RNA sequence: UAUACAAUUAUCAUAUUAAAUUGUUAAGUGUUGAUUUAACCAAUAAAAAUAUAAAUAAUUUUUAUUUGUUUUUAAACACCAUUAGGUA
RNA sequence: AUUAAAAAGGUAUUGUUGCCCACCAAUUUUUAUAAUAAAAAUAACGUGCAGUAAUUAAUAUAUUUAUAAAAAUAUAUUUUUUUUUUUU
């Protein structure tokens, strides 16, 4: 048993029953905090894109009007369906009406030997471009073969998210700290806290927790770059060993050493 | 020759439904408690009365994606 | 059957001259673009199967609604009824249609029919 | 240890692990703790020193401005409102891009009866049908978009063109005046030496080389172009650049370096046009045999 | 019961005949072979077997579906360095640390999300080793012979064009300039094999 | 889990014919009677009502009923049935099973193959 | 001997070879030249190249031309590289659309966290963390900001890495790009 | 969801019903980023009221 | 005509030849045309846009692009070749007799 | 010593209802020389792109017809031998 | 202050110190006697190292070559190991 797209042993989908988002949310139902909820509402039906080509081997590109011009007469029209050399694409990567096909591979024939297109080259690459989709990578085409722009979108969302944490971790930071400047000795703090916390730690006020500290800053000036004066001892001289450089012993068990790790080149 | 790995250990992809299906148990369970010397169990002691769908059959057997094969699913 | 071009099988439920699907010279398969909708590539195509399952439905009468007046007034199109249905109907193989065999199959090489798909040029009308 | 190489330092057990971690900095002069407290807590009143919602709202006294609400003028308008804002929305979050183009298009924008054709009408114009679904331009039509020579090479009898071929083992340099005539021999990898009795065939035709010789080629380039222009009488004084046309040929790796040399003399040659000619084979004659087939 | 129906006691309960005749493939699959891990075939992860399959080959490409460590990789931050190595070639009476400030921001948030993404794309293998992944239990499909049939399914019908004839057979290949350095009478180019 | 979360359409789960059909069931996958596969096949063919997808066009527009009625039996069965010392676990674990599931990725279809006891199994 | 012009012998610099056709101005290349790029005023020549290059290498033009004018192979090898290419890539491409499939689920959940957060702090306030100028006064503010995303928004140039061409000993492969064996 | 903007701004005017969402946006222009879980951690930070 | 005349010139200077006009023609006044004139510097201001940035200053970018191709070069010479390219034919045959 | 193939799917040599066959294009000189190769040796180097429809199905072609061997190098590549040539 | 994981073949069968391949002697036996008949049994001696993706992958046809396995070239091909651009 194989799904057609990828294969995939099940059919697709995000949910399925009605009752599905009532019921996992059910204790915060009855307590009433799903009351404004918009997640419970946005997303409840949500379900999959068709990820799919409706054109497998397109036999809708071109669109009807195109044919007219696919002649050997209009250079422009045929560079829109060639590469930048004027070579064709593969059938996998602009797929083509096999009439399109048969009337481009002849037109180009044609046009080469009437001198009408150059044996090598795209000379309306760029006028082209206008024809070609392409693609923002600031939109995204849920169809798409493209595995960078999936997940580049999913980090940009992702990132959305990450930014509103951060801004309001740092907002009641703001606030936890600023009633300092708003209450200096009106209350919060205990006696006990008098007793135990008062005192230097690794969580109130370390010193450095780290090796390699700055001490003694001075003022004093830069100097020129390069002081040292080369060493007596030539290391252009030498040559680089690595591999026979130590005596190893070989873990291999049974069988004939891989050939391509030593006994291969390069 | 080199073959996926998993080879020995491969399912029948056709038929190994077939072991599973209720209507088997019903035939086997019904000539076993015939018998005499077999105590039926009690999901016998039910589907005695109420036997399964007729016409629910496999993917596997009938080639078509298209049927729909079960009143429920 | 593990000979290559045997592979489709001993069908009986096809309309072909052979019981024995791999001798019949007319329509070849095509394993890498055909049978999304059918199962298996080597199956007949849904317009053509002359066995019929319980829960499947069966083929539209061509037509080529003014003769329901008498009945369900609501009552609309019904399931069966098709404008365009054909039972002969050629579907697109590409080794039959596109045949890339004497060639060494570079982007644009291989012979090709267009008499299989609708001119889809806007040339005809 | 013995004729085997020394353990990294993080593959033995920490140096310190018998030391507990109250140890590892002291936290030492907990006798000032105390002092620098009641110091920050005197300093905040000091700071004030310097320096130096909740507004009761009864709700019948309101009741006016409710009953403006009332009014099926009012809920017209809260009609209209809602019935504009319930087509359903693509936006979801606030959208920075989006945003952007939006209020560009505002300073974009702030820098800124006849008888309905019937279906009757457009059944009987068939070329109507095909102009609403058509890709091509209706009006006057940019004659730039037609012309073959349009987007093309336009030479002039002063350029000088410049060959880099990259070779697989090798690479080389040469230039031409416009009407044909070599100015410089083929400077080439393995003609500047660079090449043989030494390192490897591996590094033979590589990037450094092209770089190499590109460079050691356009240094003895420039005399002797100032000398053919100055046999016709074009002085080319002072403050002058050549034109130039690279033309790249190989897809090997000896290229890349050689068009960086070209890069670095910007000052002096000036590069107009960059064409690559690299020969592709449809089919022909057959190439030497290698050693699987 | 509390264990698999597919595993015994001894190893995996060896149901059709080959288990009988040959079984060391009951308990072992492999270096990466527990005893838990038999029926599983699949092994941990991280481990030898852990691999899932896809029509059969193995899915060994992960890391560089997400664009992590690829050299394909999707890149979080460009316009920042570029910028910074902009402002460092240009001049040295000024420096510009700011550039280095939006850029060491820049890095600072990359961490997290690269965090996320890999943790998304663990998820994405156990989602696929259980919705997806056959367990390297069907034929491959990825190299030309494992597709024979369909190219006979072409011989065929090149064979029906000739009168049912030349099986494999194929146009003798005539020279670079065959057409023009033949005199009239002989074949100019390549015709039908079963017309030679 | 599976005879609430995996079966569109399980008929009116309430009505006493098709929960004596669960609760038989259920008994028998208890007690090792039966396969868990053997006991799901059985339950989405059990009989349950002449012209049955002809009236479910009456209900569902794509055939996938509430989940309300799936679950309320399927505790209330468990419960009847002596199946746990004490009492709540039951219910709790029926419903806890499920509330992870929710946020998988395609949650309640299932690999045919995976979903209940077969020769190979998953970790 | 007469060799073509991506044959390894091609152009000989020897004390017999001498070079063929019309080699500057309009030339032997005239309508043979497969790139041109009109350099932009103040653009190095390295972006130009790094482009065509990188073009070339994605979509596989390199490749085939490295390929076919080194060696010589039979009609079937020839075949079964290219077919053996093209099922590799069909095979990695139902894979990626598994991924991807996969992909749209992790985003949809990412954008249901956002609700979540929504309904937590309210919309405006969300808006807000997502840098609405709900603190433009006037429009000055708002060209400061989008100012800021103008210079975000403009692309400085990218540069593409092209991998290098492996040279091995008798060349089983000319396409090597990598030092991993392949099948001949 | 219906009735629900997609695009509100804090300078946008105070909407005249009480919901979570006109409270929490008002709550937001108020107390500034006071935001807390629950309200015993609202008890929590004013500590004995 | 425009487009060719480049060439032309180029290739026999001694040729005498015009740059050829169309004969214009002008829809409603100078003003529809100056409005055509505003469209036309318009779509080569969005283009402007899109085209390229490229920074201020040429030999700044150049600069740029060749010191990371260098650091390209050098986190490349680091990669471990396979066993064949690295070895001579020396232990090939040792390891063959082997 | 006599004492029961298959006929639903079986790889080495007894073919058989089939639409082909024919197309005159390309490419070539400036000058003082280390190209190709892991490595040798001979020694001008550039090149040869276009065709669908249509042909009806079966019943006495089995001595008939048919399955990559091909004039012309004063044209090359390629291959074989090694500077003399063979072949293409 | 310069780290490793996940894909792979066996003519062997406690498995490469594993097996095997031809020529090169004796003999045995059948015959349709081609440098020196053919074929089959076979346990010496001497060459090597052909094969088990096996030290330039193998397999089939074709043509050439030859101490012996075999080797060169021309086509098909995997009973060889895979590396993967849906208009950039
Ligand atoms: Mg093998
Ligand atoms: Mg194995
Ligand atoms: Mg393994
Ligand atoms: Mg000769
Ligand atoms: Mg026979
Ligand atoms: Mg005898
Ligand atoms: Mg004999
Ligand atoms: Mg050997
Ligand atoms: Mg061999
Ligand atoms: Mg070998
Ligand atoms: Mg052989
Ligand atoms: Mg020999
Ligand atoms: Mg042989
Ligand atoms: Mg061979």
């Amino acid at each position: 048993r194989e799904g057609w797209l990828f294969g995939q042993q099940v059919q697709l989908h995000y949910h399925r029953f009605p009752d599905e988002q009532l019921i996992t949310n059910l204790s915060r139902w009855r307590t009433g905090e799903t009351v404004g909820d918009i997640a419970m509402q946005q997303f409840r039906n949500a379900q999959p894109f068709d990820i799919e080509d409706k054109d497998p081997q397109g036999v809708q590109r071109p669109s009807p009007e195109v044919y007219m011009k696919l002649n050997y007469k209009n250079p422009a029209t045929i560079s829109r369906f060639l590469t930048r050399t004027g070579h064709m694409y593969p059938a996998d990567i602009l797929p083509l009406n096999p009439e399109a096909v048969v009337k481009l591979r002849v037109a180009k024939a044609q046009a080469i030997r009437i001198g009408l297109y150059p044996r090598f080259g795209n000379p309306f690459w760029f006028r082209s471009q206008k024809f070609r989709p392409k693609a923002y990578q600031e939109n995204y085409d849920p169809t798409t073969y493209s595995t960078k722009r999936t997940v580049e979108h999913f980090a940009y969302n992702w990132v959305q998210t990450d930014r509103i944490r951060r801004y309001f971790r740092e907002l009641e930071a703001v606030h936890t700290s600023g009633s300092a400047s708003a209450r200096g000795s009106g209350g919060g703090t205990t006696a006990e806290h008098k007793q135990q916390d008062q005192f230097y730690s690794p969580e109130n006020q370390p010193i450095s927790l780290h090796r390699n500290n700055i001490s003694y800053m001075e003022d004093v000036g830069r100097s020129v770059k390069n002081p040292t004066v080369p060493g007596l001892m030539s290391t252009k001289g030498m040559k680089k060993k690595f591999h026979n450089l130590y005596s190893s012993t070989s873990t291999k068990r049974m069988g004939f050493s891989n050939p391509t790790l030593g006994i291969k080149k390069v | 020759y080199k073959m996926p790995k998993n080879m020995g250990v491969a399912p029948r992809f056709d038929t190994w439904n077939e072991k599973y299906e209720p209507w088997e148990h019903m035939k086997r369970m019904g000539r076993l408690v015939g018998t005499g010397f077999y105590i039926p169990p009690e999901w016998y002691n039910h589907f005695r009365m109420f036997p399964p769908i007729n016409h629910n059959f496999q993917q596997e057997k009938t080639l078509n994606p298209h049927n729909a094969s079960e009143p429920t699913q | 059957a593990n000979h290559p071009n045997r592979q489709s099988g001993i069908q009986f439920l096809t309309h072909y001259n052979t019981h024995q699907r791999f001798r019949v010279n007319k329509d070849y398969i095509d394993y890498m673009h055909w049978g999304k909708e059918q199962g298996q590539a080597r199956l007949p195509h849904r317009h053509q199967r002359v066995a019929f399952d319980f829960n499947d439905q069966l083929h539209p009468t061509r037509i080529g609604y003014a003769w329901f007046a008498s009945q369900d007034p609501t009552f609309g199109h019904h399931p069966d009824l098709s404008s365009s249905f054909d039972p002969n109907y050629r579907v697109f193989s590409h080794p039959e249609h596109w045949n890339k065999m004497f060639t060494k199959r570079r982007p644009g090489e291989g012979d090709i029919d267009l008499s299989v798909l609708p001119s889809r040029s806007l040339l005809g009308p | 240890r013995r004729g085997k190489p020394r353990p990294r330092a993080g593959m033995f057990p920490d140096k310190y692990r018998r030391v507990p971690m109250l140890l590892k900095p002291q936290q030492g002069g907990q006798q000032y703790f105390n002092h620098f407290l009641i110091r920050s807590t005197n300093d905040r009143l000091t700071q004030q020193d310097v320096d130096n919602f909740i507004s009761p709202q009864l709700p019948q006294m309101d009741w006016r401005n409710m009953s403006a609400r009332s009014s099926e003028e009012s809920i017209r308008e809260e009609m209209r409102q809602l019935a504009e804002n319930d087509v359903m929305q693509h936006q979801r979050v606030f959208n920075e891009r989006m945003w952007y183009e939006k209020e560009e298009e505002h300073r974009m924008k702030a820098r800124s009866p006849p008888r309905v054709l019937g279906g009757d009408y457009f059944k009987t114009r068939f070329g109507y049908s095909l102009v609403k679904n058509s890709e091509m331009t209706q009006g006057p039509v940019d004659y730039s978009q037609l012309d073959m020579w349009g987007e093309m090479p336009r030479y002039t009898s002063d350029m000088v063109f410049l060959y880099l071929v990259s070779r697989r083992r090798n690479t080389y340099a040469v230039a031409y005046t416009y009407e044909g005539k070599r100015i410089l021999n083929t400077y080439t990898a393995g003609n500047r030496g660079l090449k043989g009795g030494d390192r490897g065939f591996r590094s033979e035709g590589s990037t450094d080389n092209g770089h190499q010789v590109t460079s050691m080629y356009l240094n003895d380039l420039l005399p002797k172009l100032r000398e053919m222009r100055a046999s016709e009488g074009r002085p080319m004084g002072r403050g002058e650049k050549v034109e130039l046309v690279v033309r790249v040929m190989g897809f090997y790796n000896g290229r890349q370096g050689a068009v960086r040399a070209v890069q670095d003399r910007a000052n002096e040659f000036h590069v107009r046009y960059f064409e690559d000619i690299t020969p592709f084979p449809l089919n022909g004659p057959k190439m030497p045999r290698g050693v699987f087939k | 019961r509390q264990h698999d129906s597919g595993v015994n006691q001894y190893g995996l309960k060896p149901t059709n005949a080959y288990d009988y005749i040959n079984p060391t493939n009951l308990i072992n699959f492999g270096r990466g072979t527990t005893f838990d891990n038999l029926g599983v075939r699949r092994a941990g992860r991280g481990e030898i077997d852990s691999s899932p399959s896809h029509s059969g080959s193995p899915v060994f490409t992960q890391a560089k579906l997400i664009g992590l460590s690829g050299e394909e990789q999707l890149t979080m931050c460009q316009s920042e360095t570029m910028a910074l190595r902009l402002c460092m070639a240009k001049a040295g009476k000024e420096t510009c640390e700011r550039e280095s400030r939006a850029l060491d921001s820049c890095l600072g948030r990359v961490g997290h999300l690269r965090r996320a993404m890999s943790e998304a794309c663990w998820e994405f293998n156990d989602w696929f080793i259980q919705n997806v992944s056959d367990n390297h239990t069907k034929p491959f499909q990825h190299r030309p012979h494992d597709w024979r049939h369909f190219y006979a399914q072409e011989k065929l019908v090149r064979e029906r064009q000739q009168n049912g004839h030349a099986y494999g057979r194929r146009p003798k290949q005539f020279s670079f300039g065959a057409r023009y350095v033949k005199t009239d009478g002989y074949g100019k180019r390549p015709r039908l094999p079963y017309n030679k | 889990c599976h005879t609430a979360m995996s079966v569109l359409n399980p008929g009116d789960m309430r009505s006493r014919l098709i929960y004596n059909h669960l609760r038989i069931l259920a008994e028998s996958v208890a007690s090792g009677e039966m396969t868990q596969r053997t006991a799901f096949r059985f339950f989405e063919s059990a009989v349950r009502s002449p012209a049955y997808r002809e009236i479910a066009k009456r209900q569902l527009e794509g055939g996938a009923a509430t989940r309300l009625a799936g679950i309320s039996a399927a505790a209330d069965v468990m419960r009847r049935m002596g199946l746990t010392r004490r009492p709540m676990s039951s219910y709790f674990e029926l419903y806890q099973r499920i509330v992870e599931r929710s946020e998988a990725m395609t949650p309640w279809g299932f690999p045919p193959l995976f979903q209940f006891e077969e020769r190979l199994s998953l970790e | 001997g007469g060799y073509m012009m991506y044959h390894r012998k091609a152009m000989g610099t020897m004390k017999y070879s001498k070079w063929k056709g019309a080699h500057g101005g309009i030339s032997h290349f005239y309508g043979r030249t497969p790139m041109v790029e009109e350099v932009r005023p103040n653009e190095p020549i390295t972006l130009v190249d790094r482009r065509i290059m990188h073009y070339v290498h994605h979509s596989r033009l390199r490749h085939f031309q490295l390929f076919r004018s080194y060696q010589e192979k039979s009609n079937s090898t020839e075949c079964k590289l290219r077919e053996g290419e093209m099922l590799r890539r069909r095979w990695h491409r139902r894979l990626q659309k598994s991924f991807i499939a996969f992909m749209q689920f992790k985003t949809m959940k990412v954008l249901e966290d956002q609700a979540r957060l929504v309904n937590t702090y309210g919309q405006a306030a969300v808006n807000a963390a997502l840098g609405d100028p709900w603190n433009a006064t006037d429009n000055v503010a708002r060209e400061r900001k989008s100012a800021a995303v103008r210079r975000q928004v403009r692309a400085l140039p990218m540069v593409n890495v092209v991998p290098k061409h492996v040279a091995t000993m008798k060349q089983i492969h000319n396409d090597r790009f990598n030092y991993r064996w392949r099948v001949n | 969801p219906a009735e629900h903007n997609t695009l509100s701004s804090l300078r946008d005017e105070l909407r005249l019903d009480l919901t979570a969402q006109s409270l929490k946006e008002a709550w937001m222009r108020v107390s500034g980023g006071v935001y807390f879980q629950s309200v015993d951690e609202y008890y929590a930070s004013v500590d004995g009221l | 005509p425009e487009s060719l005349l480049s060439n032309h010139m180029a290739e026999h200077p001694d040729s005498t030849a015009k740059p050829h006009e169309p004969h214009t023609s002008s829809s409603i006044s100078e003003a529809a045309a100056f409005e055509e004139r505003m469209l036309r510097a318009m779509v080569s201001a969005k283009e402007e846009d899109l085209k390229e940035w490229l920074g201020d200053d040429s030999r700044a970018l150049s600069e740029t692009i060749d010191d990371i191709s260098r650091e390209e070069e050098e986190r490349e010479a680091d990669i471990r070749v396979a066993r064949s390219m690295e070895e001579t034919d020396a232990e090939r045959e040792v390891s063959r007799r082997a």
